[PDB]
This record gives C-alpha cells, sequence and structure tokens, in this order.
C-alpha cells in the first residue's frame, strides 16, 4: 500500500523501523512478479542492495531473502537487480561467516541464472563461478543443494559460458556429487551435468575426462526411478 | 537444457 515510505524506512537509522520495512519489502516480493514490479515501481532494488553491506547480519540475511525472491521475477525484472548492482555484492557475500546468508546469495544467484544468457554471462563478470564451485564441497548439504542449482541454471547457458564454468573446475565437484548422501544433491547434479552433456563436443569430451560416464551408469541401478531415468537422460544427451 | 527457478 505505503511503498514509497517503506523504501525510505530502508534507510532509517533505527533497526526496529527498518527491519518492520523490511518484512512488508519481502512479503511483496514473495507474492509474484506483479508484486516484484510495484517494487521496481517505487524504486526499492537500490536501497535494498545497500543493506548487504551493513553491520547487522540480521539486515543482511532479511535483504537477500527479499532480493533472493525478486530474483525469481521475469528477465526484465532480474535486469532490473543487476542495474541495482546486486551481483558484486552477492558474489561478495558467498564468503560470508553466516551460512544462512551463503545459503540466501547462492539462492539469489540461482535465481539470477534461470534468466537469460545476457544475465549469466553478468554473473560470470561478477566473478560467482570460482565462489560457486568453491561451495560444491562447503559442509553444509543445504548450501551445496543450492550451489548445484546455481551451476545447473548457468550450464544451461551458451557453449563459452559451459566452458567458463569447466574451466572453474566445476566437473570434478559435480561428478563426485553423484555419490552424494543426499537424494536431492544427485538429482540435481544429473540436471547440471545433462546441461552440459548438451552442447558441443568438446564439453562432451570434458565430462567423459571427469568420469561424469561411469558414475552416471552406476545411478542406473540407483533405488530412485527417477535417478535411473534422468542419468539415463543425461547419457541418452551425451550420446 | 533446463533452466528453473529456485522458489520456497
Amino acid at each position: 500500500s505505503e511503498l514509497p515510505q517503506m523504501v525510505q524506512q530502508l534507510n532509517s537509522p533505527d533497526q526496529q523501523e527498518l527491519q518492520s520495512a523490511l518484512r512488508k519489502l519481502s512479503q511483496i516480493a514473495s507474492g509474484g512478479n506483479e508484486q516484484i514490479q510495484k517494487l521496481i515501481e517505487a524504486g526499492a532494488l537500490s536501497p535494498l542492495v545497500k543493506l548487504l553491506d551493513d553491520a547487522s547480519e540480521e539486515v543482511i540475511k532479511e535483504a537477500v531473502w527479499a532480493i533472493a525472491n525478486i530474483a525469481s521475477g521475469n528477465n526484465e525484472q532480474i535486469q532490473k537487480l543487476i542495474e541495482a548492482g546486486a551481483l558484486s555484492p552477492l558474489v561478495k557475500l558467498l564468503d560470508d561467516a553466516s551460512e544462512e546468508v551463503i545459503k540466501e546469495a547462492v539462492w539469489a544467484i540461482a535465481n539470477i541464472a534461470s534468466g537469460n544468457n545476457e544475465q549469466i554471462q553478468k554473473l560470470i563478470e561478477a566473478g560467482a563461478l570460482s565462489p560457486l564451485v568453491k561451495l560444491l564441497d562447503d559442509a553444509s548439504e543445504e548450501v551445496i543443494k543450492e550451489a548445484v542449482w546455481a551451476i545447473a541454471n548457468i550450464a544451461s547457458g551458451n557453449n563459452e559460458q559451459i566452458q567458463k564454468l569447466i574451466e572453474a573446475g566445476a566437473l570434478s565437484p559435480l561428478v563426485k556429487l553423484l555419490d552424494d548422501a543426499s537424494e536431492e544433491v544427485i538429482k540435481e547434479a544429473v540436471w547440471a551435468i545433462a546441461n552440459i552433456a548438451s552442447g558441443n563436443n568438446e564439453m562432451k569430451q570434458k565430462l567423459e575426462e571427469a568420469g561424469a560416464l561411469p558414475a552416471l551408469e552406476k545411478l542406473q541401478s540407483h533405488a530412485n526411478e527417477e535417478v535411473q531415468k534422468n542419468a539415463q537422460a543425461a547419457l541418452e544427451a551425451f550420446n | 537444457k533446463r533452466k528453473r527457478k529456485r522458489k520456497r
């Protein structure tokens, strides 16, 4: 309702008033693309991004949650988020002290990567690939779950982007994730590998060298029917 | 090829 005042309250020194504005803003950000558009028209994005460079970890956590929800908008809305300078503060956050902040920053990056190839290129230029690949082994299964999703979306980009992903060393941790304890992680890793398997013969050669083929074949004896099917589809996409 | 939003 009173969006410009809430956007103004995003600059309030009073943290109670700020968090009150952040909660209202976040509820709008998760209300779909028409609601996200209202946040954009109210000039919410720049003040929102500015909060990623804040003293309070909780304010950062709340602002990234809202950014992740805005990043789930259409390609034009994702573009407005990039223009507001969201990429650099998000990439810096992949090395943050808080695991919950990392999870949300990876979630935001995964949503940005679900946009067009120009927006995937913007993530690559902001240097998202190296810290994302680094996160493919970082303790938390929930963090890995976010990181694989981001990488799978990046892997659906053009051949130059897939090559950039391979250069950042994505293949060895992805192949190891085909034998991860979590079934959801396996499915995600298969999706990422199937996207890499889609494209030119140079990328297919790289997957074969990484050991994706026996790892995909081992999944043909997995208890889950959907995992077997996706692994077979990934091997078909390779042949 | 497959792109997907991460939703909750």
